[PDB]
């Protein structure tokens, strides 16, 4: 059946290109166009372009024709996407679609390719834990916490007690600041549970080859 | 160029109908628009549900339907169902281009609404250490899964070094989201409160710590 198969994540500079491609199956490949769409975060979505790979004509939204070219392998039944000169704006997932004049539109998506536009060296993150300043007075439960600031590339894998403790658990998309990545965790507990038994965030950066098992400890008395 | 407008989010209930409408700034939609539907699923999984106004994609169940509702395309759910809850995007034609609307995000209520879990955590003394502060705003089990955070600064608005994730979905299936504000410590000893109020429903739920006291 119908499917659009689009080529892995790609980390790329300021300045440099990027070209990924779209395989497509299922159907016969002449007989219909490739439409290329951006998606960026609440920016919502965005025409790029087509092209009709039996005859090679494209077309361009005007605001990505300088920097976009799209072309096709009809003998591979896939479609190529090549941006240029690539800014921190071209940071995106870029999906490809089937057009079809019969249906009069694009019924089937690739699953999408994530382009991430960086100047970012590999960076270990460093791991905070987040205690209560506070106790908590209509609180019979506490909530820990566990920062990860500053790391690149993403992933990070976050656990708790190494796995042993994934009840109650929140682990949160990250977001960019300053340039790296910072993500974070809670962890919910009953109050008697905590001090009194140690609670560790654990986190890998495969990239990095780093794990760091972050103790949760009170702050000191008060 | 044109631009399409589509109602930001909409609530149902299972085996209630839904209508989504999709305007064009330009005049009436018509059959020369050939108005497209898409779906966003969570992981970016976009399925095309409509094209050439009412088009049904192969594969896609007959409770959805494209029309012309006078002068705007329309995506009517006749019994929606859980599995719907879903952002959809409706794409417009003009001439030699597609333009998408904005996507209304659609909840289908699998459980009753459910308002934010907020707690706030301070700098840790670890990070005040490296002269950074970063506030964090963890958000939970709300539903439906939209929300606005708004920082106050010994009562001033902030806007500045804060950011928010895009809600996510719980395996409860109510949303989470988290926020961050990032000082310097010599920022954070300046000031004594600080908020993090999160709008839901249109109903406010804040959380605040004073750095001199427990109040």
């Amino acid at each position: 059946q119908v499917q659009l198969q689009q080529s892995a994540a790609e980390l790329a500079r300021p300045g440099a290109s990027v070209k990924m491609s779209c395989k497509a199956s299922g159907y016969t490949f002449t007989r219909y166009t490739m439409h290329w769409i951006k998606q960026r975060p609440g920016q919502g979505l965005e025409w790029i372009g087509y092209i009709n790979p039996s005859s090679g004509y494209t077309e361009y939204n005007q605001k990505f024709r300088d920097k976009t070219t799209l072309t096709a392998d009809k003998s591979s039944s896939t479609a190529y996407m090549q941006l240029s000169s690539l800014t921190s704006e071209d940071s995106a997932v870029y999906y490809c679609a089937r057009g079809d004049y019969r249906y009069g539109g694009t019924a089937y998506w690739g699953q999408g390719t994530l382009v991430t536009v960086s100047a970012a060296k590999t960076t270990a993150p460093s791991v905070y834990p987040l205690a209560p300043v506070c106790g908590d007075t209509t609180g019979s439960s506490v909530t820990l916490g566990c920062l990860v600031k500053g790391y690149f590339p993403e992933p990070v894998t976050l656990t708790w007690n190494s796995g042993s403790l994934s009840s109650g658990v929140h682990t949160f998309p990250a977001v960019l600041q300053s340039d790296l990545y910072t993500l974070s965790s809670s962890v919910t507990v009953t109050s008697s549970t905590w001090p009194s038994q140690s609670i560790t965030c654990n986190v890998a950066h495969p990239a990095s080859s780093t794990k760091v098992d972050k103790k949760i400890d009170p702050a000191g008395p008060s | 160029q044109a631009v399409v407008t589509q109602e930001s989010a909409l609530t149902t209930s299972p085996g209630e109908t839904v209508t989504l409408t999709c305007r064009s700034s330009t005049g009436a939609v018509t059959t020369s628009n050939y108005a497209n539907w898409v779906q966003e699923k969570p992981d970016h999984l976009f399925t095309g549900l409509i094209g050439g106004t009412n088009n049904r994609a192969p594969g896609v169940p007959a409770r959805f339907s494209g029309s012309l509702i006078g002068d705007k395309a329309a995506l009517t759910i006749t019994g929606a169902q859980t599995e719907d809850e879903a952002i959809y995007f409706c794409a417009l034609w003009y001439s030699n281009h597609w333009v998408f609307g904005g996507g209304t995000k659609l909840t289908v209520l699998g459980q009753p609404k459910s308002s934010p879990s907020v707690t706030l955590f301070p700098p840790s003394s670890e990070e005040l250490e490296t002269n950074k502060a970063t506030l964090v705003c963890t958000i939970t089990d709300f539903y439906p899964g939209v929300v606005t955070v708004d920082w106050k600064v010994d009562g001033t608005p902030v806007t500045q070094g804060m950011e928010t994730t895009q809600p996510s979905k719980q395996s409860n299936n109510k949303y989470m989201a988290s926020s961050y504000l990032t000082l310097t410590a010599r920022a954070w000893e300046r000031h004594s409160s600080y908020s993090c109020q999160v709008t839901h429903e249109g109903h406010t739920v804040e959380k605040s710590l004073s750095r001199a006291d427990c109040s």
